[PDB]
């Protein structure tokens, strides 16, 4: 075979991440994985430093920008997340902001005619494509570990099989009868 | 064929045409070996055929062609029904029937 | 062209991938795959992209390449009620639900006249694929049991006749030897054997996925992966 | 049974559904009919509907029935290249459209072998239609003057 | 003829309405009549104030429900929103949320292995047969005020002509030769 | 028609407003709609005296009661000061309380589950969609002084359409064939 | 595991804290924890020689310098002195100091842009999250003791979970077909 350098502005190099607590284990070797691999990810532990100034204006900086690619993190207590946060028996604090996370989201993929540009869904270990939000299921879903080949594929923004230039018309040929 | 689907475009030429012939073997004027195994409409230009003759209406349009000796086979003396023409000898008559 | 197929085995998807290679390298045709814009597929979703490429195709007045395999039939028997809702390894990576069914349901919508048949070529490959696998939807239409008669389906392709008054039209490449010795044509005829060879040596190769030479380089459709 | 019928008149399909009440009540028959099945047709659609019913017939060796009309001879006729599209009121106002044209869509490539005609039965009521407005190719297998 | 009782469970008599602004008119129309004849019909002018609460989780909780059944409000507009090019949704919000709407019922209908069991267009005065969504042009297409009693007997689930149980087999008498 | 007369409390007659100086003029107009039809309006312009003794104690007043509704005046300038009005300006202080109390708004907002119920984002005659802030865009966005009926049914609490009592269930009839 | 030593000069170890009377028993406490492991607290009770000479100039100290982190200890009497600590009560000087600082720490992270640099909510065992002052519920909040090593960690300025240096991008491998 052959090797091609990848040459993807360090500006699209940026990714964030949102998920839930029971996931938290696993998206730290995902992280792990992302940025061994040359990708900056942008997720709440690693920021607590700069997120604890305003927690919303850091949430708000990456949901904004459009170039950024957002990786959601999918679980069972992903769904009761976006879902009923609100309406569990104590307040869960990184669940609330999931749920917004989610709900920004979801307006930004109506505001641009519902065309997914940037939102990665991601089936974690324990999860099930049941678990994906409806909306997201109308793109491809990717199981973290199995399909990280893809992912990183994905994230690169290149296709896995890439077509050649169209090639020569054949020789057209005439018989008499 | 294709836009139509062969049956369709088989009963459209049934209808359409001003004469059909079948012909049931090759020909003995040139030698050849008979090859220049898949799905042809013979059965079903039979069966319509079979339609017609029932009806008994149209049965001039149907003539039968052949150079070789016909084979032994039930559908060729259905056709046999129809007029024979051996244009090994009978060239000129089946003109004059077409015409 | 636009090619519809189910993902019935990997070793499949190599044979249409090896396919399209052909029909884009010695054949100057353009081929719409799913595998080859997976980036318009993620974005726009299964039906969009398909709704998409089904009306591109029909006012273009382009041509849509059905390949009939054993996954075509059990999907068409789904949709019939006779059978489990197919749940194939190769789908199951994709967005929501099947998009050869998904393709089928947006086809079947033509079928209700009499002359919509001539947009549909209805091809499989006889190696690894038998005329029964061909969903009783497309029987009313011309079937191609695949580079057995290939040259035709170029033509058809291209909306030439083969045959006229006292000539005849040919195709040097695409002829039955021509396209064996043609350098894409091995890479299709190696990844047919090699599934036929599958099919042979595990009969129930298809309940079990229910859940080389080289061209001149670049010149292909190339496989790419990070390190 | 299922029956294959063309809405040439509404008459004509009060005489279909009685038809269809005659055979289930005295014939003690029972009968696949798309008046009757609306919802399933909704919930499958037209084609793959047609092809369930005709799968199924083919499979128990069920016979299918084909009321020819006047509507039947002309939708022929049409499909023979040799006709205008019909529109009849009930067709053309139904949200079903003509489903007589799917049908035989999904017939047709039967013909193309001998034996397919066992599987079929061809009726035609004298007193409303003739025998002559059975299709050409459906000519061929035994008929009946219901 | 005589008259019956109707037993459709009140769970079961909810009806939600997805629509263009161009049939407004028509859709009050239609939405009055649906409610005299003892539907509960949800539609976003009617249902403003929950609507207005969050009008993602709204229309998600209409989605969701396989038992509530919805009808599709076919015009010239509704195709050129859900299917158009989204140019022209920079000038219309709601047509932004029937867009949306639109997919999520594809998503469903994909879902459901593309049996139609809840989606039920209707076509609307101005409005063609040619402006139905494919996928739905593969099941009954309505007309209002044409088919209204149709359209009654659809949301009760009930269908118009139905048999009655398979009789006795005949008698078969034998004759010799 | 027939006229009708609103029961609503006195005590749900509070409004506070939260603007930009871009709009002053516009919001003193929007004052005096909203005094003239009744509603007790709290803006910092006009309740200069007891917003002199303590500024936050005065914003905290309106912010922490639930009863109050709070319209939002959205403008060009709005969207710069709550995104950057210390970033931007040599301390410019209705830039910075306007950013604090659209802060306590999101906090609020996300703490209850991402639902917005006392929050009524208003566009001002030289604003755009594009000025509201994203997590406002999730429900009614109404425009001064095009929407000022539906604005007023808002504050009244009252439905701009009344759908008539739900009917029993139609009686079946059957007619043998 | 290694060990690693913070670099963190003198001058940033001083913290400052902000209580109520009831919390003044484990504020104690909390003061021992912080000062066994080398923070320089400066709380009233121990600066009572130096706070005699004047107690608004030792407030002062601390308010104004931007290095010294302050910690407030949330109580349910905390929230209400900061509300309602000269009314609500006979004058309690300890209370109106409170409401003081509180009210200073507020000033201060308006003019800043609604951005905490140095305001530590730290909830103690008789708190629950609804007293926690609104513009403190935009940060992280600590629990005390459950939290301790957290709050360590913050007053050290590192890191809880450090990110690996970021990789190069991954070479991209081609397989023709």
């Amino acid at each position: 075979g052959t090797l091609k350098t990848s040459n993807l502005p360090e500006e699209l190099r940026k990714v964030f991440i949102t998920y839930s607590m029971d996931t938290a284990m696993e998206v730290v070797k995902f992280v792990n994985f992302l940025l061994v691999n040359g990708f900056q990810t942008a997720i709440d532990i690693f920021e607590d430093r700069i997120r604890g100034i305003d927690i919303i204006k850091w949430m708000e900086r990456y949901l904004r920008d459009k170039t950024v690619m957002i990786i959601v993190a999918i679980s069972p207590k992903y769904k009761q997340d976006v879902e009923g946060a609100e309406s569990q028996l104590d307040e869960d604090e990184h669940g609330l902001h999931t749920k917004y996370i989610h709900r920004m989201m979801q307006i930004e993929f109506i505001k641009q005619g519902s065309m997914n540009f940037r939102f990665i869904p991601v089936l974690f270990p324990n999860a099930k494509k049941e678990h994906v939000p409806t909306w997201l299921q109308n793109t491809h879903v990717y199981s973290w570990p199995k399909n990280k080949k893809n992912i990183l594929l994905r994230l690169l923004r290149e296709e896995e099989f890439v077509a050649p230039p169209r090639g020569p018309l054949p020789t057209l040929q005439v018989v008499p009868l | 064929i294709a836009e139509m689907g062969p049956v369709q475009w088989l009963a459209t030429q049934k209808k359409a045409a001003d004469k059909v012939v079948f012909l049931l073997s090759n020909d003995v004027n040139s030698v050849c070996d008979g090859t220049c195994n898949s799905q042809d409409l013979f059965p079903l230009a039979f069966n319509l055929f079979c339609s017609d003759l029932r009806s008994q209406i149209h049965l001039h349009k149907y003539v039968v062609v052949y150079f070789r000796e016909i084979d032994t086979k039930d559908d060729y003396n259905a056709l046999s029904v129809c007029p024979k023409y051996h244009l090994m000898k009978d060239a000129t008559a089946f003109c004059a029937e077409l015409l | 062209v636009w090619i519809i197929y189910s993902a019935d085995h990997p070793l499949y998807v190599d044979v249409v991938l090896k396919f399209a290679q052909f029909l884009l390298t010695a054949c100057g045709t353009e081929v719409a795959l799913d595998l080859l814009e997976e980036q318009a597929i993620s974005e726009a979703g299964v039906m969009t992209w398909v709704g998409r490429q089904k009306q591109e195709m029909v006012e273009s007045n382009s041509k849509i390449i059905v390949l009939c395999s054993r996954g075509t039939r059990a999907k068409w028997q789904a949709l019939l009620g006779r059978g489990a809702p197919v749940r194939l390894r190769c789908d199951h990576g994709k967005p929501v639900g099947d998009l050869f069914t998904a393709a089928m349901n947006m086809i079947l919508p033509d079928f209700k006249r009499p002359a919509c048949f001539g947009t549909y070529v209805v091809c499989y490959f006889s190696e690894v694929s038998c005329d029964g696998d061909v969903p009783d939807l497309f029987g009313a239409a011309p079937r191609y049991p695949l580079m057995d008669r290939f040259e035709e389906v170029y033509f058809r392709i291209q909306d030439l006749e083969m045959f006229q008054p006292g000539r005849m039209h040919r195709v040097g490449e695409l002829s039955g030897d021509n396209y064996l010795r043609s350098p894409g044509g091995r890479q299709l005829r190696a990844a047919l054997d090699r599934f036929r060879d599958w099919q042979v040596r595990c009969p129930d190769w298809f309940e079990c996925e229910n859940l080389e030479p080289l061209l001149p380089p670049g010149t292909g459709i190339v496989k790419r992966a990070p390190l």
